[PDB]
């Protein structure tokens, strides 16, 4: 009958850390013959996620590429692929960052966890030096954690901050050094501009 | 911002390769275009407070009522906002001239265009009749390649605004 | 990953010399015991459910506030995760075992294990504690396997202890 | 194939977005240098046959052991094979310089270059000998902006190789 | 992506032959001609808004059906839908004019088109006389002096029509 | 470093399962192999200075022209880097035997054993060419399942440098 | 469209949850709702033609320029147009009302809203006029919750034209 | 079927790499353990009829109250249910013994058990004290590796109904 | 993925049966022919280089024209593409052959793979000509290993050339 002495609440944690919106995030997939009201859903999710809650302005929008999508051409992981590939992604993660700071950005947008180790992080450098960009981000699109977890029509979400099968233990200490609250974004219209949230030392 | 040289350079580093003929050749238009885009970006910052004068007064003369009270064109402050609003177009173009790319005048000015004037209701057709004007004396002033690169950089914030 | 084998090489390498003769005597000593290695392996992961559910008995009768409401163990949700968490520990003490090494341990396990629970707000001398009562119901099946030859295990068991020490001590 | 022009349409389609002064400045430098790459390859196009004939003698004389038997420079047909490769990369450089970009070197020799040579046992030495055989034959034929237009393509594949 | 220069290329890659003289006395008239071109492609990309505005109200005008309620382009999303469609078209007409070749307008824009608009139900003979619409509009700023050198540009207006020609017979 | 013993730990930690019996037979095929890769790893050990002399000599005959001037085989301090490579070669077996996997192999020589030779000319078949004559000495100093150990090792080699 | 009920359907799905108690209270409160918004609905239908004439009678007063030749009011076409868009947003709040959400009015109206209006150069603050005519005469017309319900959905027209 | 012949091909293939000692290490583990597990598998084969009944009838003894009416032990139809899965249970457990893994008994029992369990109200203790009391049978038919293996598989099962 | 022993199972499975005594005879003759089989699959990979080089220089001296400019084996991008080609192949046999079933080169390797060539354009009966020169130099190292224990290995070897058949009936 008497309570714990410590006495938090379930979801107390969350609060606390301010993961309480992503720590079980929603999944949100394209249905067949999905409504526009539908459609529109998944798209705000998608920038939402893949370029870091920065802001997108109305002459930025991809809209050749949403045609696909409404079409049923391309899936969401495509869709997605098309995203990472363009300049709107490469302005602001790539160009001004360094490639330290970019494949942990990548894992974050497009796997939603992370970097485990620094071999990670060695795999990515050297395919960038082999094939250049665009390999790069194939890679994560086209690996066996995207193809489980996401597949083809559900957007890319959180997976961090919570338990995954494959995690290292440092996987969540790293991903609460990812994310900056629900106001955050990963912006490089900063004073300081793109710097290393995860260092080599951390890793 | 975008110019040539920026693209270039940016093209080479998404595939991780040293500079070839094919930007290098690239690089080469930019440098030569160059002098007519001086030329041109000269003479508008020449004319500039005439241009902007005139430019404000010919919104007036296309829409009247702006003037008449109760209206977005009454009052010294409302006036002052129309001249500074062209006056940062002209900057902006000239800016695009010398740097050798549409970059300046897209960073600035198009990047959330739509969206400020949507809010402010700002009507994109005074901005149009105003431009529009400008490239009309601006033809006066220049001849051939300077007045063709003058014109293309007017041409651009019309189509946005458009 | 890092196991007994591997790690005298990196090790022989640094000095970018062969393999010595005692070295090498210390890698046969090894696979002289694996035999009993692999059957001390195979008494945890035969048990492992039992080695939970034992350990989660006691530690929620030596440790009523987890249970009670408010407790880091109630309600269900947080409860699960609990078990879940005991469940991850043993598995990587298992492959430990197997390596001889507690390098996979240390690297995956425990690195980072400290900073998640502080900033869960989980108490760690809690999770400690059940690792230790994990430590005891395992150390039980490995000394008492069915049907084994019988024979000395202590130096494994002790090495298995050792493990269970290192992921209290860094939890804690 | 990566030339100047396709390069400027992929980045516009890519944005979605028409052509711009940007773009149009770049495929300007394009248009400008083809005069002297047209030249070239002309004057490449001309001396091929016997451009070819010396390389392959260089790589004879640069390393004689090839054409000792039971090596790969004995015998007509590994000889014949020589022959044939460099004359490969010359047409592929006269095709270069005419398309005003590195891509139909890319396509056609570089990609794929090092597996190839790898399983067929081709030293990258040999060619790199042969093409500098070439570079030092064109630095006769060719002069001023021509020259610096075809020792670019060489030096690409060099690199490559090397 | 190809472009005129590079289609001669391979052409001559499959005879497996330095470039012809002839064949390089073609291309050798492409770069004559090339500051021409680049006023022509300049005018489009330059009253691009104007032209797919002129477009517009010329379709509607003449085909009250498709603004019905039950036409196509009703209501204001489908309507939107049909406005960026004429405007990818007359983007990629723009690029084949720069490139001398319609691949680049048969590749992407082109392919499947017909199929797409019949699942839709958008009639693709209205589509089709958006196309020539555009065209007429297109033609006329290509023609224009616009304070540029007068000269005779009607070999490139031919090749623009071409361009246009294939997307509406492609569509239709 | 992959060993039989890595692979397995790492395969059940992919799945997030205990290691079962599956796992475990696995486990015993390694350590039964290991006395015979243990008597492999001595012998290859007592011999190495003899089999990398013999096998730098063999590679200077197979290759003539390296030991004239001006050539890689050439003066002390080229020779040197032979003996020494070849050393590391035999090392890295040896520790591959006695690790019960590729491993060592791999990550000390295979990667980046491509990049690093072209870089400073190295060729592949002068190393191929000493572990052949390594294997032939090998063969007659080793026999049955410790000879076996041994060819398998050498030859993971031989595939990484063709 | 988006209405009370495909929204709690919607939500389930998401989770894959048959609908529980939650929802069904949700759906009740769009059932009780719906005395009010037929009321309302039956009100708009019954004055539509009245409702439509006057508000483009508005439009004319508050702009009388449009009015002018040369301009956008003038003509029997466009004057026919305006009439037509007008009896539109009235059919589409109706729909809405019925529907029990604003999806009627946010597929049909909302929906690439500002791209038509750009291209046919049609001024927001038109429509904005009118919508707020008939808002000041539905108020005549009906009470309490029906009147709520109505000032609801004419409300979302405007901000959404804002 | 997970087996260790299958889980080696997986893993050499997801790096796409041929196979290598390292995994024929493995593969020889499987082979040495078969003799052991194929004598295992014709202990249970067997003694199969006898295991079962015994199973069947110690759950019943272990819970009387099965057996009372209105109990799901109780009747022809149930009863015959229990013998035909505990059948099932030893036939998979002798078909993972022959395979080499757990693969067998992963795939047809323990894959969905838990959902299929719930829906049926079968409880796991049902199943685990019949599997407890074969393990003590076995016991007495098998000795040292090959009763190691068979206990192996039976205590795989009891931890999945756990 | 299959292998020998896993078929059997699924075999008796759809009769659910326990394995018959026949069933178990084959198996327990795959278990003794093990060590066999385990030095075939080794002289596979250890000489894997050497088959694939082997069998590209007969295949082009064969045929001339995939190397010349038109080929499908010209240009380097072409040839480097037909050499992963047979080396995916090669792969896939070994695995077959360790496996002691053919089912994971149909599921992996063989599936689509005919009609992927002829969209490609790729002539299939020349990579399945490829293919039969892999096989004759494979089975060579297979019959010829060195210091493996002289035996009869012929079952092996018949084993092997089926799974190359397979192949390359597929192929083509
Ligand atoms: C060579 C002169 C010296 C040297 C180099 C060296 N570097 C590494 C490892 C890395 N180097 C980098 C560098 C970059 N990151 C960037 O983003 C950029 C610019 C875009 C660069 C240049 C990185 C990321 C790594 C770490 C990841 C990786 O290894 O791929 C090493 C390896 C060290 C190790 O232990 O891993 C080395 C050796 N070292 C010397 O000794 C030279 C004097
Ligand atoms: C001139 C054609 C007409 C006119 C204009 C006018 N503008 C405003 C207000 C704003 N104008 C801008 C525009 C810009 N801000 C920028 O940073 C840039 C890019 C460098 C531009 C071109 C902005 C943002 C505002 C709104 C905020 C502000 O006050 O600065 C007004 C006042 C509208 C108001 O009530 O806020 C006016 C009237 N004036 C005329 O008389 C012409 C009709
Ligand atoms: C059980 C003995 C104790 C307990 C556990 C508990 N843990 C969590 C939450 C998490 N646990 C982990 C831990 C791991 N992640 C890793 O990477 C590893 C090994 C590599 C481990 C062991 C993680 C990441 C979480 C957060 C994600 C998740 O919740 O799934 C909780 C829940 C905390 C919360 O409020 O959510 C609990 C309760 N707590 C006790 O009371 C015991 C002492
Ligand atoms: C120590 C934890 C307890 C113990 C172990 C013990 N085991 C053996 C002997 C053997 N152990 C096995 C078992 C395996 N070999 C394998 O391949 C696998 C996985 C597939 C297992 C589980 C084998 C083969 C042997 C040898 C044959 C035999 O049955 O004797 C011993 C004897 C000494 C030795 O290992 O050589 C012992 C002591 N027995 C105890 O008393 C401890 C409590
Ligand atoms: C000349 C410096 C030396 C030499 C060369 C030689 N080359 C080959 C064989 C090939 N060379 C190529 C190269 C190309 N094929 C292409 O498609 C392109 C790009 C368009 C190139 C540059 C290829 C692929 C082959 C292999 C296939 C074939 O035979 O056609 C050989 C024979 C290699 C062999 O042993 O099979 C030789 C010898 N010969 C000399 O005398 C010089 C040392
Ligand atoms: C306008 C002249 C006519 C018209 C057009 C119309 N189009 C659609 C829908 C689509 N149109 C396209 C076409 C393209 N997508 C591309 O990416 C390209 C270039 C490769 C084209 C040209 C696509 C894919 C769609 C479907 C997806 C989408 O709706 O965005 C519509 C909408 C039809 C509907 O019910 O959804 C319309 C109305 N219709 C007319 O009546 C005009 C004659
Ligand atoms: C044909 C569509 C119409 C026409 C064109 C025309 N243009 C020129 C001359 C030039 N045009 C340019 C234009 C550009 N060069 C560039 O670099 C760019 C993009 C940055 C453009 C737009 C230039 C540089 C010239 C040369 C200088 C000059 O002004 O003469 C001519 C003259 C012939 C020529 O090819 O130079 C003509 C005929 N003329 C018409 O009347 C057509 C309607
Ligand atoms: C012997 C067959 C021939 C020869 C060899 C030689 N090697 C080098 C230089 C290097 N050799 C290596 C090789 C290794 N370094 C490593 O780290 C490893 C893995 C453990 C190996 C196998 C490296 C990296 C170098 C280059 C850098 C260095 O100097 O250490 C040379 C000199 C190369 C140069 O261009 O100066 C030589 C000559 N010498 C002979 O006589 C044979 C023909
Ligand atoms: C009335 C306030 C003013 C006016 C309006 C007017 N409208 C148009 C043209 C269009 N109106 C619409 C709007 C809709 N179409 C739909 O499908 C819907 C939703 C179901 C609406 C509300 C559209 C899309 C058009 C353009 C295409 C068409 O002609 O149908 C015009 C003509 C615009 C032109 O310049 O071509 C006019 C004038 N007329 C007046 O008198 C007021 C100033
Ligand atoms: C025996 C311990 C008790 C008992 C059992 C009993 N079982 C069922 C029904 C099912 N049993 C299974 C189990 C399996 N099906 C499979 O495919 C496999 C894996 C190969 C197993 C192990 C299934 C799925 C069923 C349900 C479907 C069916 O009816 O065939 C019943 C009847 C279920 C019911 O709800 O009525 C019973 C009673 N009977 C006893 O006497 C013991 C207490
Ligand atoms: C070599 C014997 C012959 C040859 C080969 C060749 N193949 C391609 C292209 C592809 N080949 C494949 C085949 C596979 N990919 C796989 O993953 C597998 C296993 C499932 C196989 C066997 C594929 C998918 C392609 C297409 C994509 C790609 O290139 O990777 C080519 C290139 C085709 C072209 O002309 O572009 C060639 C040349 N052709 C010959 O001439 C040989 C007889
Ligand atoms: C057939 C391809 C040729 C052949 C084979 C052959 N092998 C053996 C004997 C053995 N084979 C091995 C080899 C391995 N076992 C393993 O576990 C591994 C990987 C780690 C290998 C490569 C072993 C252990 C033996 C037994 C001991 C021995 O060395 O004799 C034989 C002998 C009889 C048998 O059936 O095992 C034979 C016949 N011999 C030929 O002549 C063919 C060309």
């Amino acid at each position: 009958l008497r309570p714990a002495v410590g006495g938090t609440a379930e979801a107390a944690a969350q609060k606390q850390l301010g993961i309480t919106a992503v720590a079980p995030a929603s999944v949100v997939e394209l249905r067949p013959n999905a409504s526009e009201e539908d459609l529109q859903g998944v798209l705000r999710a998608v920038y939402r996620q893949v370029l870091g809650n920065t802001y997108v302005m109305e002459s930025e929008r991809p809209t050749q590429a949403e045609s696909l999508l409404r079409n049923g051409s391309i899936s969401v992981r495509e869709f997605v692929r098309r995203i990472a590939k363009s300049d709107l992604y490469k302005e602001r993660f790539f160009n001004k960052a360094s490639n330290n700071r970019f494949i942990e950005l990548n894992f974050k947008h497009l796997l939603g966890r992370a970097p485990y180790n620094h071999g990670e992080i060695q795999e990515h450098f050297g395919l960038y030096h082999k094939a250049g960009y665009d390999v790069e981000i194939d890679s994560y699109i086209d690996s066996d954690e995207y193809i489980e977890t996401f597949g083809e029509n559900i957007v890319p979400y959180f997976r961090g901050f919570k338990y995954q099968t494959n995690q290292s233990a440092g996987g969540f200490p790293r991903m609460v050094k990812l994310w900056g609250g629900d106001a955050g974004s990963d912006t490089d219209r900063g004073k300081n501009g793109q710097r290393t949230l995860v260092t080599t030392k951390d890793l | 911002m975008k110019t040539v040289i920026t693209e270039v350079i940016a093209s080479a580093d998404s595939q991780g390769r040293f500079l070839n003929n094919t930007e290098l050749q690239a690089a080469n238009g930019r440098f030569q275009r160059a002098t007519a885009s001086m030329e041109a970006a000269r003479a508008l910052t020449s004319n500039a407070d005439s241009l902007v004068k005139g430019a404000v007064q010919e919104v007036y003369n296309k829409f009247p009522y702006l003037t008449q009270p109760g209206q977005m064109g009454y009052g010294d402050t409302n006036q002052a906002k129309c001249a500074r609003d062209i006056s940062h177009y002209l900057r902006f173009i000239t800016y695009s001239l010398v740097a050798g790319g549409t970059g300046p005048l897209d960073d600035y000015i198009v990047a959330g265009l739509r969206e400020v004037n949507r809010t402010f209701n700002l009507s994109p057709s005074w901005y149009i009749e105003a431009l529009k004007h400008i490239k009309g004396k601006v033809g006066s002033q220049l001849s051939g390649q300077p007045l063709t690169e003058a014109n293309a950089y007017i041409d651009y914030c019309i189509n946005a605004l458009s | 990953m890092q196991d007994a084998f591997t790690k005298a090489i990196v090790a022989a390498d640094l000095r970018g010399s062969f393999l010595s003769e005692q070295e090498l005597n210390q890698l046969t000593n090894l696979v002289k015991e694996s035999n009993k290695r692999l059957d001390a392996v195979n008494a945890i992961t035969g048990n492992a459910a039992e080695i939970i559910s034992d350990a989660a008995h006691k530690l929620f009768a030596e440790q009523t506030d987890l249970i009670r409401p408010g407790g880091n163990a109630y309600p269900n949700r947080r409860m699960a995760a609990c078990l879940r968490d005991m469940e991850i520990i043993l598995r990587y003490v298992s492959y430990a075992l197997l390596a001889g090494d507690a390098s996979v341990l240390e690297d995956r396990c425990l690195n980072g294990l400290k900073e998640t629970y502080v900033a869960l707000g989980t108490p760690t001398r809690s999770v400690a504690r059940a690792v230790q009562l994990m430590k005891e119901t395992a150390i039980g099946y490995v000394n008492s396997p069915s049907g084994v030859t019988r024979g000395d295990c202590s130096a494994l068991v002790n090495e298995a202890a050792t493990y269970f020490d290192k992921a209290a001590a860094s939890i804690a």
